[PDB]
């Protein structure tokens, strides 16, 4: 199923 | 000029951290699209300005077939908006959810259409950074469409570096997790990622706890299923290289050597890009309006500065 994933930047 | 009131808004294809994304008719002509709806002021209070005028700028300047392509970017007095042609196949994510697996000839056939993108887009001096499942889209042909250029790196030529922190954290590359600096071949460490989930059904890596995830990047080797092919094996294992000059497509040639390798012996590179080859899916929508390949979740929903100086956009074609 995989969760979705979330894009970042520091 | 480009106004909110050019367009009719259908329905909600999905949703970030900063806004939406709607499939929309432009009034005038009959014709539909994908708009993106971002808010100014929460864009500004999150200090987002740079990415969402870069993501405008490389959608400015960028044009390939299996990358989404702008048709007007234009803002209100209040909101940023991003008119880009519609996917209708969604995303590859929504895909492989559903099958589980792909067959290697076609995780190869998708992974030869992001490496001509990717390869495009290094020779526009662009590093793109977020190869992952959710960014890859479908169009009605059954193409990828690469979409969301936010996080792109932009003037970086042969072996120029980059400092920031930054990605999707379950697909970010060992270079990354090191201080300091990396070069354009992270997004050969993406596309591994991306091709060992289409072909091995999930990720190399993975934990919940960001922590424990980022030990496994630096520090766990990566595992195949026996039946896997003794190429796409060797294609994953270069792809997945945790460094990225011993990485397959890490060394000065770039994309040439990933093009190069056994796993696409059988494409023509020349053939990629002008779309000379059935695909091996169709998205089977019945109309424009069809949203089939967008989760229920999102389509279910309803429907409610010299700093922005570089964001409007109408596209000549
Ligand atoms: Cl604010 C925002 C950001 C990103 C999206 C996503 C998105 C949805 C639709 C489209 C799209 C472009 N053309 N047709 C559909 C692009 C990106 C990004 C990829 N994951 C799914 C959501 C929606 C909203």
């Amino acid at each position: 199923g995989r969760p979705r994933t979330t894009s970042f930047a520091e | 000029k480009v106004t909110m009131n050019d367009f009719d808004y259908l329905k909600l294809l999905g949703k970030g951290t900063f806004g939406k994304v709607i499939l929309v008719r432009e009034k005038a002509t009959g014709r539909y699209y994908a708009m993106k709806i971002l808010r100014k002021e929460v864009i500004i209070a999150k200090d987002e300005v740079a990415h969402t005028v870069t993501e405008s700028r490389v959608l400015q300047n960028t044009r390939h077939p299996f990358l989404t392509a702008l048709k007007y970017a234009f803002q209100t007095h209040d909101r940023l908006c991003f008119v880009m042609e519609y996917a209708n196949g969604g995303e590859l994510f929504f895909h492989l959810s559903r099958e589980r697996v792909f067959t290697e000839e076609r995780a190869r056939f998708y992974g030869a259409e992001i490496v001509s993108a990717l390869e495009y887009l290094h020779s526009r001096d662009v590093v793109y950074r977020d190869i992952k499942l959710e960014n890859l889209m479908l169009d009605k042909d059954g193409h990828i469409k690469i979409t969301d250029f936010g996080l792109c790196k932009e003037g970086i030529s042969d072996g120029a570096t980059m400092k920031t922190f930054c990605g999707t954290p379950e697909y970010l590359a060992p270079e990354v997790l090191e201080d300091n600096d990396y070069g354009r071949a992270v997004d050969w460490w993406g596309l591994g990622v991306v091709m060992y989930e289409m072909m091995c059904g999930r990720l190399p890596f993975y934990n919940q706890d960001h922590e424990r995830l980022f030990e496994l990047i630096l520090m766990e080797e990566i595992r195949f299923p026996r039946t896997l092919s003794p190429e796409a094996k060797s294609l994953l294992a270069g792809l997945l290289k945790k460094d990225p000059k011993q990485r397959l497509g890490g060394g000065p040639s770039d994309a040439k050597e990933v093009m190069e390798h056994r796993f696409f012996l059988s494409i023509n590179w020349q053939d990629v890009v002008q779309k000379k080859l059935l695909p091996p899916f169709k998205p089977q929508v019945t109309s424009e309006v069809d949203t089939r390949y967008f989760d229920d979740e999102f389509t279910a929903q309803s429907i409610t500065q010299e700093m922005f100086e570089d964001f409007d956009y109408i596209a000549d074609w």
